[PDB]
């Protein structure tokens, strides 16, 4: 028997077009499929089925990736708000955290009949030359966050055994990845991580290693400098006043102070030292967690992304505009693209292991230049939601 | 004409709906006589079956014009239907095609009456041919095959189609049949002798599954006229293009002319379109005669003496690589060509779109190679060698200071003038010994009046009125401003995010003529240093550009 599982209400099923792929990526997916095929994983379909979700190709082994986003938002009932598994606070505090693919849990568990249509999905000809090949799944598919959800029962179980004999060691479930903590020396942790991939082995199931406890905030900088020009007041007052708008109790009156009149920008104005104490306090503010600011279960997370020139790159994650739940940056062949992908799916994973969902990304990219590229040095099993914005000239500097 | 064995799709209707139940209108006697005559043959035939009032849907039908067609307006069934998915999403372009030394073509001769209709759907599609006035009930038929019209049967016909072929496919590897619609495009590498014969195979194995096409005597010829193009076994091209020399130009002779254009630029290198589409905005009139701008004639003219020779395109070596080369032909205009022996072109094409309001020319290079890209992708399965005429010096300074993230695949620099540069490059550092112009903007939301203007730290002044404006174009004016007044050593101040944005993104070309003076001011000057403070703050010199700007206006 199958656990029934209905959509939202007024919407129905996914019909998403299908992002044309390169042949070398076609090939390693009709493979993939026809050995999915041959153990009834998924099945052949017929033009009855009007379903569509997007399929590609990531990686020495090929290996299929579905972009679920669509079938996920219109059965977010089902896996949230009925089925939803929780998060522990403990996860970001931990010295270590291991992140294990566990998706071939899925294969096992056969999925209800009456939503099979929904996972449809195409593989792509070159040129057009065939229409695609049509496939529907016969069992939980890897990516679709219902899967999880039904599956928690049986990974309860599994775990069980190693969580009793553990009781320090935090395991948490996201999708296909399974987020294993400890604050053990680092030795004990890979034995433990081991250990506990022994215990998935007994029910054919099978690395990527975080530090949670060593993540410290992106202060807003403020120059150090002796001898202040003109223009780096200018310059100061502008990074203070918008930071005013985020961090509660930012002075700025006696910086004003010095730029009265129509000076030039070159001009040297040797500084007061009241002033001093201004840009000291702020500093210290600014290094601080923003007070006043707090996760909301019920609304969305949004990351932001900017990039620093020589491979360097700032972002911020919030909820309401600049009220920053967290900041952070990434640094570094390498093009802008393989960067940025790296960037999204860092801060993803680490939007994951403290609030237990991924944020909605505003990419400083073209549409087309993404789309046609990020697959190309994607590696996570999930695909966060993205925009497609221009960075405002000012945001970038005043976060260094 | 057989009606294939093949299995049936299962159809739906849309949730909680009926099927149709629209009544038949009262038809003529002579309508009506034509529709008994066909009906009685489709009946013959197996097409469609008689039923009685014990079925309660209808579908109306019409007979138009010494041969008659039978009509059927299936637009409440279609409404009723299920959707089904994308028959296809695009058309296999000539030039992604494999070099066949023997080729011939197929086709499927009626092919949705070839192709069953699930028998639990075929109750849906009933109809009924009237008797003369009211009087008697009609005959009532329903369809058994795929009936012409029908919201389901292109993706049904496809559907079943590909399952034919796949056994054959098989057993039969270094053969390409291509299949589109009821056509069929079948290649090979074999002699004459084992072509024709594995041919009059695949004829064989079609008629098996009661798919019926023509023999040797019967079937097609190269070229092959297809979808406006002229293929032949070893090259392609479109379809003849005739530009008709005009006395006079309705917009609608310019809308054709720009079609058969646009439609001849995938293998015709250079066609040039702009200035004959720039006649079209400012739409109206369809038939209104436009007379030719003094540009559109020497584009049209240059159209002509592009057309003037015959030019083909060649076909796919899947082993050898993609190289494409990019021209810029002037403002906005770019022209590409995609070969892989120097000069023996698999296909050509043009690039124009304007993205935003203000752009530059590499900018406009790397919008060109993603167009290029996602194409050769579609088109070949692989990404190409570009040559681009930009220097990779040039190329390295934009992407490197530049907000946006971009890149480009492997490229080599090619000396093809005009050469992709950057005109003009604003200081990192603010200049010493250079006059600092504090410049600002207002505008009052009612009256619209507008005042621009600076001060300087050399005491220097100005403020000009403005009538139509808003509080963005106040801000670009006193920047245009302080440009004209300064010399060629400078540094602004602005409090207008909006204009640094502008000016900062290194522009060359724009809609806006005021933006476009900003830039001839720029490209003149040698040293700009541009700055941001913010607005209405009490700061150094933007105080006192802000107590004139607003004298009379806020
Ligand atoms: C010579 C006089 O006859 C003609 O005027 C004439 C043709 O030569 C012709 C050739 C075709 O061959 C093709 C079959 C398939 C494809 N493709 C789609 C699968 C592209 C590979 C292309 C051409 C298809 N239709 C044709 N039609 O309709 C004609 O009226
Ligand atoms: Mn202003
Ligand atoms: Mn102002």
């Amino acid at each position: 028997e199958t656990v029934p599982v209905k959509l939202k209400p007024g919407m129905d099923g996914p019909k998403v077009k299908q992002w044309p792929l390169t042949e070398e990526k076609i090939k390693a997916l009709v493979e993939i499929c026809t050995e999915m095929e041959k153990e009834g994983k998924i099945s052949k379909i017929g033009p009855e089925n009007p379903y569509n979700t997007p399929v590609f190709a990531i990686k020495t082994k090929w290996r299929k990736l579905v972009d679920f986003r669509e079938l996920n938002k219109r059965t977010q009932d089902f896996w949230e708000v009925q089925l939803g598994i929780p998060h522990p606070a403990g996860l970001k505090k931990n010295k270590s955290v291991t992140v294990l693919d566990v998706g071939d849990a899925y294969f096992s568990v056969p999925l209800d009949e009456d939503f099979r249509k929904y996972t449809a999905f195409t593989i792509p000809s070159i040129n057009n030359e065939t229409p695609g090949i049509r496939y529907q799944y016969n069992v939980l598919p890897q990516g679709w966050k219902g899967s999880p959800a039904i599956f928690q029962s049986s990974m309860t179980k599994i775990l069980e055994p190693f969580r009793k004999q553990n009781p320090d060691i935090v395991i948490y479930q996201y999708m296909d990845d399974l987020y294993v903590g400890s604050d053990l020396e680092i030795g004990q942790h890979r034995t433990k991580i081991e250990e506990l991939r022994q215990h998935l082995l007994r029910w054919g199931l099978t690395g990527y290693e975080l530090h949670p406890d060593k993540w410290t905030v992106q202060p807003i900088v403020l120059p150090e400098k002796d001898s202040w020009t003109v223009n780096d007041i200018q310059k100061l007052v502008g990074k203070l006043n918008w930071a005013s708008q985020i961090y509660p109790g930012i002075k700025v009156r006696q910086l004003c102070k010095l730029l009265r009149g129509t000076k030039a920008l070159t001009e040297v104005i040797p500084l007061t030292e009241e002033a001093e104490l201004e840009l000291a306090e702020n500093r210290e503010i600014l290094k601080e967690p923003v007070h006043g600011v707090y996760y909301d279960p019920s609304k969305d997370l949004i990351a932001e992304i900017q990039k620093q020139g020589q491979g360097q790159w700032t972002y911020q994650i919030y909820q309401e505009p600049f009220k920053n739940l967290k900041t952070g940056k990434y640094a570094r062949h390498t093009n802008d693209v393989k960067q940025l992908t790296e960037a999204v799916q860092k801060i993803t994973t680490e939007s994951i292991v403290i609030w237990g969902k991924t944020p909605k990304f505003k990419l400083p990219i073209q549409k087309e230049t993404w789309e046609t590229w990020w697959t190309e040095y994607w590696q996570a099993t999930w695909i966060p939601e993205w925009e497609f914005v221009n960075t405002p000239p000012l945001v970038k500097l005043w976060y260094q | 004409s057989p009606i294939s064995p093949i299995e049936t799709v299962p159809v739906k209707l849309k949730p909680g709906m009926d099927g149709p139940k629209v009544k038949q209108w009262p038809l003529t006697e002579e309508k009506i006589k034509a529709l008994v005559e066909i009906c009685t043959e489709m009946e013959k035939e197996g097409k469609i079956s008689k039923i009685g009032p014990e079925n309660p849907y209808n579908t109306p039908v019409f007979a138009i014009k010494t041969k008659w067609r039978k009509l059927v307006d299936f637009r409440e069934l279609n409404k009723r239907t299920q959707d089904f998915w994308e028959v296809q999403l695009g058309i296999p372009h000539p030039a992604g095609l494999k070099k066949n030394k023997s080729v011939t073509v197929l086709d499927v001769g009626d092919a949705y009456f070839s192709v069953p209709l699930d028998e639990d759907f075929r109750k849906y599609t009933a109809f009924t041919i009237p008797s003369i006035n009211n009087e008697t009930p009609g005959i009532r038929y329903q369809y058994n095959v795929l009936p012409q019209g029908w919201k389901g049967s292109p993706a049904i016909f496809q559907s079943s189609m590909t399952k034919i072929l796949e056994p054959f496919r098989k057993q039969n590897p270094d053969i390409v049949i291509y299949q589109y619609m009821d056509d069929l495009y079948v290649g090979s590498d074999l002699e004459i002798g084992q072509h024709r014969t594995k041919i009059e195979e695949l004829r064989q194995h079609l008629l098996r599954w009661g798919l019926t096409t023509p023999d040797k005597k019967h079937q097609k010829e190269p070229p092959f006229l297809w979808m406006g193009y002229e293929l032949h076994p070893d090259k392609w091209t479109v379809q003849p293009i005739v530009l008709p020399e005009k006395d006079s130009w309705t917009v609608n002779d310019i809308q054709k002319l720009v079609g058969k254009l646009n439609w001849a630029s995938q293998i015709y290198p250079g066609i040039k379109v702009r200035q004959l589409c720039k006649l079209l905005r400012g739409t109206k009139a369809l038939t209104e005669v436009i007379p030719l701008t003094e540009e559109a004639e020497l584009e049209l003219a240059e159209n002509r003496e592009i057309l003037k020779e015959p030019v083909h395109g060649v076909y796919y070596d899947p082993s050898k690589d993609l190289i494409a080369e990019i021209q810029k032909q002037g403002q906005g205009q770019w022209t590409y060509q995609i070969y892989q022996e120097p000069f023996k072109n698999l296909k050509t094409g043009k690039y124009a779109r304007m993205r935003g309001a203000h752009t530059n020319d590499v900018k406009q290079l790397t919008e060109a190679v993603q167009k290029i890209t996602t194409e050769s992708i579609v088109i070949w399965g692989k990404t190409p060698k570009f040559k681009l005429p930009i220097q990779k010096e040039t190329w390295e300074t934009w992407w490197t200071e530049y907000w946006q993230a971009t890149w480009i695949p492997e490229w080599e620099f090619v000396n093809t003038p005009p050469l992709v540069k950057l005109w003009y490059q604003l200081e990192k550092e603010p200049i010493v010994g250079a006059e600092t112009f504090y410049v600002d903007g207002a505008a009052n939301r009612e009256t619209k009046l507008g005042k621009a203007g600076y001060v300087t730290n050399r005491g220097r002044q100005k403020v000009v009125t403005l009538t139509d404006t808003t509080n963005q174009k106040t801000e670009l004016q006193a920047i245009y401003l302080a440009l004209q007044d300064s010399g060629l050593e400078v540094n602004i101040v602005t409090d207008s995010q909006y204009a640094l944005g502008i000016i900062q993104a290194q522009p060359d070309q724009s809609e806006s003529e005021l933006v476009n003076q900003i830039i001839e001011q720029l490209i003149k000057k040698e040293k700009v240093y541009l700055a941001w403070v913010p607005a209405h703050k009490g700061i150094g010199g933007n105080e006192q550009v802000d107590k004139l700007v607003s004298a009379g206006i806020r």
